[PDB]
């Protein structure tokens, strides 16, 4: 289950102070075992 | 169920399919075919005294 939110902030004070819910846009029937994750760069 | 279906101005998010009351009774549904938002109200009722 992946929840996403795009909030254009202006303060830039790292994580902002406030509330912003995230909506379940993606759900995948993957059925696998996940323990370690990494990110990808160009 | 049994009730009256009405066109509703409720703003469902695109992933939502239902809408419930305080007592966990459904008061809004989404049409599986035409993707319409239908409010469900109970039919007319009331106490009768003699
Ligand atoms: C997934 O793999 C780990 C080993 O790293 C194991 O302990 C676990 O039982 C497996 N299954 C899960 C997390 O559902
Ligand atoms: C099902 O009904 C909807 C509404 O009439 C229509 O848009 C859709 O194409 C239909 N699907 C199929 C597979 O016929």
């Amino acid at each position: 289950k992946i929840y996403s939110k795009h909030t254009p902030i202006n303060l830039g004070r790292d994580l902002p102070q406030g509330f912003s819910a995230l909506e379940p846009l993606v759900d995948l029937p993957i059925g696998i075992n996940i323990t370690r994750f990494q990110t990808l760069l160009a | 169920g049994t009730g009256v279906l009405t066109e509703s101005n409720k703003k469902f998010l695109p992933f939502q399919q239902f809408g419930r009351d305080i007592a966990d009774t459904t008061d809004a549904v989404r049409d599986p075919q035409t993707l319409e938002i239908l409010d469900i109200t109970p039919c007319s009722f009331g106490g009768v005294s003699v």
